[PDB]
C-alpha cells in the first residue's frame, strides 16, 4: 500500500494519491495515477491489491456512469458511496475475494457541502473530516488533527497537505516520488501540478 | 447442563436446569432449554443453543403441518426419524443432543438423539454436560414402574447432583409430566435454590453525578401534519 | 515426553467419623485390551495409609518402591519413633508431591492420579490429592480417573459439606462404596467386578477386605428394548 | 484475529419500571488505529431499537438487511412492528448463514405498545434468543459489563435512577477497555419521548 | 505429548486502605466442570504481616509459596532476626519468578500488608517478572468483573460533584475497616451468579498493625 | 504504550504513558515506565514489561559498581553498551527489549541510546519506540526546533503523548513528565490524560473531530 | 461391539451384545443392535453408530419396496443393496454389517460387507471391534452342521470370550433365531455364563 | 438498499411499465390489466403525477 | 511375530513362530526368536528386532556378573533386569519380553513385560501381533498342572491359529521346554500342525 | 539498508553505506554510520541482519587493533579479509549464524596498490575491481562494467558511482537516504561529504 490521503476542506476535498508503483522488487512505472474520476463531481482513488485495483476501479466508473445516463442527473457521492460499499461487501463473502481501500471524495451542489468518505476493504462506510489507509494513515492521522480548524480556505488545506507530504517521506522506508494533487470542487475537478 | 429424561409406568417425566452459559461467565440465569415440538411431545436441548432451538423450531413446524394432514396426533416417532434425517444432512456441523420424549395413544416413548444422526433407547437417558452427574443418582435410585409422585422426586433430585458438581448447571428446575390420555402439566420453577442474597447497601447515585454533553430528543413517533 | 501405554482407572475415597474408607478397582487396560486382571493397585504403605495410584502401571510400579524405602529411611535408628510415630499420611504426602513437581519440570512426569489416605495419631481423617498436574488440595470426598466426575457427585450426598463428617458412621460409608462401585462397572469401560476395599480405621487398624464383587446387578429391563421402528 | 475485535463495540441495556435503555459506545478502529469517534450503532426501526455490535462491516450490512424486512412487515400488514416480532425476526435473519456465518451480536430493546410492557433479548454469533427481562449486553467487554451491570443493578428502577445507573456502568467498563470507549451515547427509551444523551468521558 | 498448564480458576482482590489492607480470596478449586473441594485456602500467611495469595494454576501456585515462606526463614537468620518489609519481601518474589522463564510460572501473585507509615500496601506480580504498587488489585479468572466495579467505589472514576454536570470533580473519600469489608462481599455476591468459577466460599483475610485476623463467609453452593 | 524522548537545550524531556494492557482487557493503568538507573540515568520501559523492568534493575547494579570502582560516576555509553551485550546473548532465545537510557554528564552532554533485543545499539537525539510511535513521531517533528526553551519543551512531552494517546488503542492511563538536569532527574508529577485533552481543546482549539 | 452370525443345519442364529460405548463412557448398556430391515433377512450393525443406522433405514425403504411390487428379495438380494451403498460411499462412512438371513429353499445364510463393501458368502462371520479377539476360538471348536441347542451355546461361549477381553462389549447377549418356525429372541444376563 | 437513499417517481413507475412489458413481448403470456395512478415527492422535480 | 510361554507341572514350555518382516519382505523366515541369556533362563524376543536383541545383551551381561559373585540368578530376579532397562528406553526403544525359566525351588515361573515396563505374574503369556487372535482360545481350555503332553499339543494348535490368522508370522514352529531334566528343543514343520 | 558499494581505482578505494537505519515500523535513523576503522588503512563497511551487525564490528575491531598495539605491525588487507572469512565461515556451522554481507578496502602500504574484499556472508572471500552486496547491488553492476575503465584517478571513479546512487534512487522501491562517502586513500582514510 501507498499514500492515499483525505483532508475535508471547508468546501473541497483534497485526495492525493502516490507516483510510484512497484510490482515484484523493481520500481517499473513512477508517474502513474490511481485515481478515476466516476462522475464530474465525484473522484475516487484507491489502493490495496495488486491488479485487483486496475480492474475493479474501471468497473466502479461504468457502473455509476450508467446510471447517470439513464436520468441525465448525477447520484450525490452518498449515493455513489453506497454502491461502491455494497458491492465489497458481497466480494468478502463471495469466492474470489478483491481487497480494495478507497477514499471516495465529492462536491454535493444539492447539499452544498463537500463530503469526504473512507470505505475499507471489509465494508464499512464513515464520514470523516480527514481520513486515509493503510502504511501512510498511522503517522498522518494525528499529524492533521493537531493543526485542522473546521474551516479552512482551499489554498489552506493545500498547505498542510504539503506538511503531511514532507513528513511522510522522511519516516517512511518506503519511496513514493511525490504524491498526485487533484481538488474536487463546486467549480469542478482540476489537478494542481504543483507538488 | 444437566437435563435428564426418565419414563415411568403412567408415562414419561422431563427435567431440566435454567443455567444457560456461554464460557466462564453466565450468559443468563434463566432461559428454558425445554421446547414444544408439539402439546403432548415435549423435548428438551443441550449443546450449541441456537442449533437446539432452530433445529426445535424448524421440525416442530412440519410435524404441525402434518398432524394437520392426517387430522391426527402427533406420534413420537414422527418427530424422530425428521430429526434423525435433518443432522444427517450436514454430516454433524450441527450439535444437538436432544432428549424427545413424549406419549400418545401407542404409549411412552423416550429416545435420544446424538450430533451426527445416532440414536439410543432407554428408560433413564440424560444429555448435558452435567449428564454424568445425573447418571450417578439414576442408576441406584430407579426402578421398573415408577409412581407420577416418586418420578418427580427422582427427576428433580437428579438435576441437583448436577447442580452441585457440574459448574455449568445451576438456577431453577422446571419439569414437565407426560402422562399417557391426560394433559401435560408444565411445572416451572418446582424446586428453586440459588437465591441471590440482597447487596449491603444500594447502589442509587443522584441526578447529575455522571457528566453531560449535550442533549437532543430522538423522535420515535409517525410523521404527522406540523 | 511421556504418554500413557497401560493404564488404571477409578480409585475413590470418602472420611467417615473415625478413619476413611478407600477403595479402587483391578484392571490392567491396554486401552478397549483388558490385558491384565486382578491388579492390586491399594498399595499398603504403612499400616495407618494407604496410598492408592492410579494412571500407568509402569509409573506406579517405580513409585511403589520409593514407598517402600521411604518406610525404611524412617526407621533407622529413632526407638520412639521407629514405628512408633514415624509415619502419618501427612509426611508421606509432601513427598509424593515434590517428586512429582520435579518431574514435571523435566517434562517426562510420572504419569498418575496419587490418593494418599488414611488416620493421622490425632484421630484427625486426611485425604488428599496428588496428580501428574501436581496440584495440590485436600477434600472431604474425591475420586480419581473415570470416577472423577461419576463416582464424585453419588458420594456427595453422604457429604454436603465439612459438618456431616461425625454423622456418618462406618457402617453408611461401606454402603456408599459399594453403590458407587456398581455404577462405574456399568458406565464405564475401563472397570470391572473386582474392586479392594480396605478400611483404614484408627481403632482397627487396616482391615483389608480383599476380592469383592459387585451386588445386586439390575439387567431386567433389559429384554423390554426393542427396535427403533 | 477474532473479526469481533477488529473494531470492538459494545451494548448495554437495561429495564427500569415503564422504561427500558440501551447504551453503545461511538469507536470505529481498524485494530490499533482509531478511524472514528463517532458512529451510532443503534439505530431504530420504528418504536423498537435495535442495537449491533460485533465485526465492522457487519454493523453496516445487516442494519440495512433489516432496514428491507421491517419495510416489508409495515407495508403489508399495515402497522409498525412489536418488540417480540422483531426478536424472532433477528434470530431468523442470523441463522440464514450458518456456514460462512454472520458475525455480530444484536440486543433488542423496546416496550411493547399492545400491552405496555418492557421486552429485551439478547443473541450471540449463530444466533439464539437469550431471555432476560434483568439485563442483556453484548459486544467485546461484555465480560467486565456482566459484572458491573449486577453489582449496580437493583429491580424495579425509576426512570432517571435507570441513566445514572446505566451512564456509570458503561464508563467504567470501557475505560476497562481498548477497543471501546472515546465517547458513549445513552438512549433512555419512555412510552412516548425517548431522549438522545451524549456523555462526556474519558477520551484517552 | 505433554502440556504441564491447565486452569484451577479461583480470584483474588487486594484493597489498601489508611490503617488497614485486605487480600482476600475465594476458597474453591475446580478443575473444568468438576468441584474438587468446596474449601482450600489459597490466601497464606506468611508471617510478618505479609499475606500472599498465587492464584491460576494451583500447583504453581504452591510452588512460590514453598519458596516464598523458605526466604522468610534465611533471611531472619543470616540478620538476626531482622523484620522483613513490605518493599524488601516485594523484591525476593520477582527474583523467583523472572529466574523460569523458560518454564515459567503460570499464575497471577499479589501480596499484600502495611508498610512503614502505618498505611496499605499492595503490590501486584504479572506471570513472568516485574512488579508496580496498586491501590485496588483484582486477579484470577474473575478479575475484569470485580475490578471496574471497584474503581467506581473506591476512586470514584469518573463521576462529579450532582448538580454541576462534569464541572466539578468527586473528591476521593476515606477509607474505613468497616467499609471494605463490604465492598468485597457486594462484589463477591455479583462474581458468583455471572461467573461459573467463583463460588462456596469466600475468606477474607484483613490485616493491621494489630494483626491478623481471619473472617468467613459463605457464598453459593453452586 | 509509547515511550518518547528527545534532547533539547536543557537536558532531556521523557515522557511517558501509564496503560499496560494484557489481552483486550486493560490490567492497570498507574503503571510507572520510568525506571531509575540511579538519581542520573532515567531508563525507559517499553516492549515486555517483565524483560526491561528486570534487567534495568542490574543495569543499575552494575552502575553503582562502575561507580565505585572507578570512584567516577558510569558514562551514558558506558551503562548503553554493558545492557548491549547482555541482550545479544538471549537474541533469539525469545526475548524482547526496547529501552532508551537517557542521560546528562558533565563531560559528554546530554546522550540518548537506544538499545534493542537484537543487540542493535543507535544513538541519536530523538527516538520513539511503542505501539504508538508513528502516532507519536508526527506531531513531535513538526513542532521540532533544537534551540527551545524548558517550559515549551515541557509542554512539548504532553502534546506528542496526547496525540497518541487519543487513537492507539492501547495509549492512555496517565503521562508522566520527567526533566533530566545534569544535576539530575526531577520528577514532575502525573496528569490524566483525560482532564489534560479538555485544557488543551481549549487552549489550542484542537480536537475538532471530538463531538462537544 | 462384538458382532456375529453362525449358519446351523435348520436355519442361522444371530448373535450381539449391548454394551456401545462412545470414548469410556458407556452411552447405554442394553442397547439393541439386531435389526429388522424385513422380516426374514435381519442384519447385525457394528461400525460408526451414526452410519449404520443411516445405511439400514435405506435399505429398509429399499427392500419393502422390493416386496410390494416383485415379491419377497432373498438373502442374496439385500447383501448386495449393503454392498452397493457401501462402495458407493466408502470414502466417508465407516460400516461393517452382517446380513444373515432365512431363505426357504437355502435355510440360513451369511453374507458380510467389509468397509470397503463387497460380499462375502462365510460359513459364518465375525466382525466389530472386539470379536477380532475370537478368531481362533471360533475356528477351532467349530463343527460345520450343529443342532439348535448346540449353536445357541457355541455363540454364548464365543461372546463371553469377546465379552472378556473387549471392554467395549459387556451387558447382556441379544439373539434372534430364524427359522422356517419364526422368530425368537434369546437373552441371557451375565450371571448365566461368567459362571462357566 | 443499495443506494441508501429514497427512489425518484421515474424510476419507480417505468420499472413497472417494463414488467408488463415483457409479458407482451415474450411467454404467450396475457398482460396484467391494471391502469396506475401513481403520487410521489421527490426532490428533483417535486411533486409527481 | 508370535510368542507365547504355558506352564505345566514339571516347568515350562516355551513356544515361538520364526517369521521375521521388514514390510511386506521376509528378512528370514528360520530366524529363532527363543535367547538364552541364562543357561536356565529363557526369554522370548519381539518388537523390533533392533530393540530385543541390544536388551537381550545388556540383560545378559548383568546375569553372568550375577552368577560368578552371587551364585545363579532366579527368574524372578531376571526379570528385574529386563523391566527396569526397558524402564528407560520406554519411549527411545520398543520391547515385547515375556521372561521364563526354570527355577529348582518354585517350578517354571512365567512373567510378562509390555513396552512401559512392569512386571505380572501369569500363569501363561501371549505376545505379539499373533496375540490378538489367540485370546480367546488360549483362555477357554486352560487348566493348571496338566501333563506334558498335552501341553505340547496346546501350545501347539495355540500357534497354528495365530498362523493361520495373523500372517506377520509363520515359519516353523519352534519351543524350548524348561525341565529339571535340562532344556529339551522341539520343532514342528508346517505339514505337521496344519493336520494337528 | 543492504547497500555497501565499492569502486576501486589506481590510487584509491571508494566504500560507501547507506545512511537510514530502519528498524520496525518507521525508519529511526536517517543519518548514521554503519562502517567503522579496523586499521589505519583498512576499513569495513557492513551491512545485513540487526543487531550481528554492531556487535560483529566491535569483535573484528577489538582483535585487529590487539594484533597492531601486540606485534607494533599493521596487518595486510589479504590478511584481514580472512580473518573476517574465518568467522563468517565458523558461524554457519556453530549455534548462532551471523549474517552479515561485509567489503573490506583497503590500502596494502607493503605492496603500494589498492585491494579491495568482497565478502558474503556465508564466507568466501574474493578479491574484485568492484562489489556490491543486497538486492540493491543488483542495480550497480550493469553501469560499473559498462563505464570503469582500470587506468582512472580519484574524480573519474566519484562520477561512476554517482550514477550507481541515482539509479538506485528511481529504481529501487525502498528509501537508504543518501549515503555517506568513504575514501581509503594513501594518506590515510578520509571522509568526503559530496552525495
Amino acid at each position: 500500500m501507498d499514500i492515499i490521503l483525505g483532508i475535508r476542506v471547508q468546501d473541497s476535498v483534497i485526495l492525493a494519491s502516490s507516483k510510484a508503483v512497484t510490482r515484484g522488487i523493481s520500481v517499473l512505472k513512477d508517474s502513474d495515477d490511481k485515481t478515476r474520476q466516476l462522475s464530474p463531481h465525484t473522484l475516487m482513488s484507491f489502493a490495496g491489491e495488486a491488479g485487483d485495483t486496475v480492474q475493479f476501479a474501471e468497473y466502479i466508473q461504468a457502473n455509476i456512469q450508467l446510471y447517470s445516463i439513464r436520468e441525465d442527473y448525477e447520484l450525490s457521492p452518498q449515493a455513489v458511496s453506497s454502491f461502491v460499499r455494497q458491492e465489497l461487501a458481497k466480494s468478502i463473502r463471495s469466492r474470489r475475494p478483491y481487497q480494495v481501500n478507497v477514499l471516495i471524495g465529492g462536491y454535493d451542489k444539492k447539499k452544498n457541502k463537500p463530503e469526504l468518505y473512507q470505505i475499507d476493504y471489509l465494508g464499512t462506510k464513515v464520514e470523516l473530516p480527514y481520513g486515509a489507509h493503510g502504511y501512510s494513515g498511522f503517522y498522518t492521522f494525528s499529524l492533521l488533527d493537531h493543526h485542522y480548524r473546521p474551516d479552512m480556505t482551499t489554498e489552506e488545506g493545500l498547505d498542510l497537505l504539503k506538511l503531511c507530504v514532507q513528513e511522510l517521506e522522511k519516516r517512511m522506508p518506503m519511496d513514493f516520488k511525490g504524491v498526485i494533487v487533484k481538488i474536487v470542487d463546486k467549480d469542478g475537478i482540476r489537478q494542481v501540478d504543483d507538488f | 447442563t444437566t437435563i435428564v429424561g426418565v419414563k415411568f409406568n403412567n408415562g414419561v417425566v422431563i427435567a431440566a436446569d435454567t443455567r444457560s452459559t456461554q464460557g466462564p461467565i453466565v450468559a443468563d440465569k434463566n432461559c428454558a432449554k425445554l421446547h414444544r415440538i408439539s402439546p403432548k411431545i415435549w423435548c428438551a436441548g443441550a449443546g450449541t443453543a441456537a442449533d437446539t432451538e432452530a433445529v426445535t423450531q424448524l421440525i416442530g413446524s412440519n410435524i404441525e403441518l402434518h398432524s394437520l394432514y392426517t387430522s391426527r396426533e402427533p406420534r413420537v416417532v414422527s418427530a424422530l426419524q425428521m430429526l434423525k434425517q435433518h443432522l444427517f444432512k450436514y454430516q454433524g456441523h450441527i450439535g444437538a443432543y436432544l432428549i424427545v420424549a413424549g406419549v400418545d395413544p401407542t404409549g411412552s416413548h423416550l429416545f435420544s438423539i446424538h450430533a451426527h444422526g445416532s440414536t439410543d433407547v432407554g428408560y433413564y437417558l440424560s444429555l448435558g454436560s452435567g449428564s454424568l452427574a445425573a447418571m450417578a443418582v439414576l442408576e441406584s435410585h430407579w426402578k421398573q414402574d415408577l409412581t407420577k409422585e416418586e418420578a418427580i422426586k427422582l427427576a428433580s433430585d437428579a438435576i441437583q447432583a448436577g447442580i452441585w458438581n457440574d459448574l455449568g448447571s445451576g438456577s431453577n428446575v422446571d419439569v414437565c409430566v407426560m402422562e399417557i390420555g391426560k394433559d401435560a402439566e408444565y411445572l416451572r420453577n418446582y424446586l428453586t435454590p440459588n437465591v441471590r442474597e440482597e447487596k449491603q447497601k444500594s447502589y442509587k447515585f443522584p441526578r447529575g453525578t455522571t457528566a453531560v454533553l449535550k442533549e437532543s430528543i430522538v423522535n420515535i413517533c409517525d410523521i404527522q401534519e406540523e | 515426553t511421556q504418554q500413557p501405554i497401560v493404564t488404571g482407572t477409578s480409585v475413590i475415597s470418602m472420611k467417615y467419623d473415625n478413619g476413611v474408607i478407600i477403595a479402587a478397582d483391578n484392571l490392567g487396560s491396554y486401552g478397549s485390551l483388558l490385558r491384565f486382571n486382578g491388579v492390586e493397585r491399594l498399595i499398603p504403605v504403612g499400616d495407618n495409609t494407604v496410598v492408592g495410584i492410579s494412571g500407568d502401571i509402569s509409573d506406579m510400579q517405580h513409585i511403589e518402591r520409593l514407598l517402600k524405602d521411604l518406610v525404611t529411611e524412617n526407621a533407622y535408628d529413632n526407638p520412639l519413633a521407629d514405628a512408633e510415630e514415624a509415619l502419618e499420611p501427612s509426611y508421606i504426602f509432601e513427598y509424593l508431591a515434590t517428586v512429582m513437581y520435579q518431574r514435571r519440570s523435566k517434562m517426562n512426569p510420572l504419569w498418575n492420579a496419587i490418593i494418599v489416605a488414611g488416620v493421622q495419631s490425632n484421630g484427625d481423617q486426611f485425604l488428599r490429592y496428588v496428580n501428574l498436574l501436581g496440584v495440590t488440595y485436600s477434600s472431604p470426598t474425591l475420586a480419581t480417573g473415570f470416577g472423577a466426575h461419576m463416582a464424585n457427585p453419588l458420594l456427595r450426598k453422604v457429604v454436603d459439606r465439612e459438618s456431616d463428617i461425625p454423622k456418618t458412621t462406618v457402617q453408611v460409608a461401606e454402603e456408599a462404596i459399594v453403590n458407587a462401585m456398581r455404577v462405574l462397572y456399568y458406565r464405564d469401560a475401563r472397570s470391572s467386578r473386582n474392586f479392594s476395599l480396605a478400611i483404614i480405621d484408627k481403632n482397627t487398624g487396616l482391615t483389608f477386605k480383599k476380592n469383592l464383587q459387585v451386588e445386586n446387578m439390575k439387567w431386567d429391563f433389559a429384554k423390554d428394548i426393542k427396535g427403533y421402528g | 484475529s477474532d473479526p469481533s475485535s477488529i473494531n470492538g463495540g459494545i451494548v448495554v441495556a437495561m429495564t427500569g419500571k415503564d422504561c427500558v435503555a440501551i447504551a453503545c459506545d461511538l469507536r470505529l478502529g481498524s485494530q490499533s488505529l482509531g478511524v472514528s469517534n463517532k458512529f451510532e450503532k443503534i439505530f431504530h426501526y420504528g418504536h423498537v431499537f435495535l442495537g449491533i455490535t460485533g465485526l465492522a462491516t457487519d454493523v453496516t450490512t445487516l442494519n440495512e438487511m433489516f432496514r428491507y424486512k421491517t419495510n416489508l412487515y409495515k407495508l403489508k400488514e399495515e402497522r409498525a412492528i412489536e418488540p417480540e416480532t422483531f426478536t424472532q425476526l433477528v434470530s431468523s435473519s442470523l441463522y440464514e448463514r450458518r456456514f460462512g456465518p454472520y458475525f455480530v451480536g444484536p440486543v433488542v430493546a423496546g416496550i411493547n405498545s399492545k400491552s405496555g410492557k418492557p421486552f429485551i433479548a439478547g443473541f450471540d454469533l449463530i444466533g439464539c434468543i437469550d431471555e432476560a427481562k434483568d439485563f442483556i449486553v453484548s459486544g467485546t467487554a461484555s465480560d467486565q459489563l456482566f459484572g458491573m451491570c449486577e453489582s449496580l443493578y437493583e429491580p424495579n428502577l425509576e426512570p432517571e435512577d435507570l441513566f445514572e445507573t446505566i451512564s456509570q456502568a458503561l464508563l467504567n467498563a470501557a475505560d476497562r477497555d481498548a477497543l471501546s470507549g472515546w465517547g458513549a451515547v445513552v438512549y433512555i427509551i419512555k412510552k412516548d419521548e425517548v431522549v438522545k444523551r451524549y456523555l462526556k468521558m474519558r477520551q484517552d | 505429548q505433554f502440556n504441564p498448564y491447565g486452569d484451577n480458576g479461583g480470584t483474588i482482590l487486594g484493597i489498601a486502605g489508611e490503617d488497614f489492607a485486605v487480600l482476600a480470596g475465594d476458597t474453591r478449586n475446580i478443575t473444568d466442570y468438576s468441584i474438587n473441594s468446596r474449601y482450600e485456602p489459597k490466601v497464606f500467611d506468611c508471617g510478618d504481616n505479609i499475606v500472599m495469595s498465587a492464584n491460576g494454576f494451583a500447583a504453581d501456585g504452591d510452588a512460590l509459596v514453598k519458596r516464598f515462606k523458605n526466604s522468610v526463614k534465611w533471611y531472619h537468620f543470616d540478620h538476626n532476626d531482622k523484620k522483613l518489609s513490605i518493599n524488601s519481601a516485594a523484591r525476593n518474589i520477582q527474583h523467583l519468578l523472572y529466574g523460569k522463564r523458560f518454564f515459567p510460572y503460570y499464575v497471577h501473585t499479589i501480596i499484600a500488608g502495611l508498610d512503614e507509615d502505618g498505611k496499605g500496601a499492595v503490590y501486584s506480580f504479572d506471570p513472568v517478572g516485574s512488579y508496580e504498587r496498586e491501590q485496588c488489585r483484582a486477579g484470577g479468572a474473575a478479575a475484569s468483573l470485580i475490578m471496574p466495579f471497584l474503581d467506581n467505589q473506591v476512586n470514584f472514576k469518573n463521576q462529579y460533584e450532582p448538580g454541576t454536570n462534569g464541572k466539578v470533580k468527586k473528591p476521593l473519600k476515606y477509607l474505613s475497616v468497616e467499609e471494605v469489608i463490604k465492598l468485597v462481599r457486594d462484589s463477591f455476591t455479583s462474581a458468583t451468579e455471572r461467573h461459573i468459577q467463583v463460588g462456596d466460599g469466600l475468606e477474607i483475610l484483613i490485616v493491621t498493625k494489630d494483626g491478623v485476623r481471619k473472617e468467613f463467609y459463605e457464598l453459593k453452593r453452586d | 504504550t509509547t515511550t518518547l524522548a528527545f534532547r533539547f537545550q536543557g537536558g532531556i524531556i521523557v515522557a511517558v504513558d501509564s496503560r499496560a494492557t494484557a489481552g483486550n482487557w486493560v490490567a492497570s493503568q498507574t503503571v510507572k515506565k520510568v525506571i531509575e538507573i540511579n538519581p542520573f540515568l532515567l531508563g525507559t520501559m517499553a516492549g515486555g514489561a517483565a524483560d526491561c523492568q528486570f534487567w534495568e534493575t542490574w543495569l543499575g547494579s552494575q552502575c553503582r559498581l562502575h561507580e565505585l570502582r572507578e570512584k567516577e560516576r558510569i558514562s551514558v555509553a558506558a551503562a548503553s553498551k554493558i545492557l548491549s551485550n547482555l541482550v545479544y546473548q538471549y537474541k533469539g532465545a525469545g526475548l524482547s527489549m526496547g529501552t532508551m537510557i537517557c542521560g546528562y554528564t558533565r563531560k559528554e552532554g546530554p546522550t540518548i541510546y537506544y538499545v534493542d533485543s537484537d543487540g542493535t545499539r543507535l544513538k541519536g537525539d530523538i527516538f520513539c519506540v511503542g505501539s504508538g510511535q508513528t502516532f507519536a513521531y508526527g506531531v513531535l517533528d513538526s513542532n521540532y526546533k533544537w534551540d527551545l526553551s524548558v517550559e515549551d519543551a515541557l509542554y512539548l512531552g504532553k502534546r506528542s503523548i496526547l496525540a497518541a494517546a487519543h487513537r492507539d488503542a492501547y495509549s492512555g492511563g496517565s503521562v508522566n513528565l520527567y526533566h533530566v538536569t545534569e544535576d539530575g532527574w526531577i520528577y514532575h508529577g502525573n496528569h490524566d490524560v483525560g482532564e489534560l485533552f479538555w485544557k488543551v481543546k481549549e487552549e489550542e482549539g484542537s480536537f475538532n473531530n471530538v463531538i462537544g | 461391539t462384538s458382532i456375529m452370525a453362525v449358519t446351523f443345519k435348520d436355519g442361522v442364529i444371530l448373535g450381539a451384545d449391548s454394551r456401545t460405548t462412545t470414548g469410556a463412557y458407556i452411552a447405554n448398556r442394553v442397547t439393541d443392535k439386531l435389526t429388522r430391515v424385513h422380516d426374514k433377512i435381519w442384519c447385525c450393525r457394528s461400525g460408526s453408530a451414526a452410519d449404520t443406522q443411516a445405511i439400514a433405514d435405506i435399505v429398509q425403504y429399499h427392500l419393502e419396496l422390493y416386496t410390494s411390487q416383485y415379491g419377497t428379495p432373498s438373502t442374496e438380494t439385500a447383501a448386495s443393496v449393503f454392498k452397493e451403498l457401501c462402495y458407493e460411499n466408502k470414502d466417508n462412512l465407516t460400516a461393517g454389517i452382517i446380513v444373515a438371513g432365512y431363505d426357504d429353499k437355502n435355510k440360513g445364510e451369511v453374507y458380510t460387507i467389509p468397509l470397503g463393501g463387497s460380499v462375502h458368502k462365510l460359513p459364518y462371520a465375525i466382525a466389530g471391534s472386539g470379536s477380532t479377539f475370537i478368531y481362533g476360538y471360533c475356528d477351532k471348536n467349530f463343527r460345520e452342521n450343529m443342532s439348535k441347542e448346540e449353536t445357541v451355546d457355541f455363540i454364548k461361549h464365543s461372546l463371553s470370550q469377546a465379552i472378556k477381553w473387549d471392554g467395549s462389549s459387556g451387558g447382556v447377549i441379544r439373539m434372534v433365531v430364524l427359522t422356517a418356525a419364526g422368530v425368537e429372541r434369546l437373552i441371557f444376563y451375565p450371571d448365566e455364563y461368567e459362571q462357566l | 438498499k443499495t443506494y441508501n437513499e429514497d427512489i425518484p417517481v421515474e424510476i419507480l413507475v417505468r420499472r413497472l411499465s417494463d414488467i408488463k412489458q415483457g409479458y407482451t413481448q415474450h411467454g404467450g403470456l396475457r398482460p396484467f390489466g391494471v391502469s396506475f395512478i401513481y403520487a410521489g415527492y421527490d426532490d428533483r422535480y417535486g411533486y409527481q403525477l
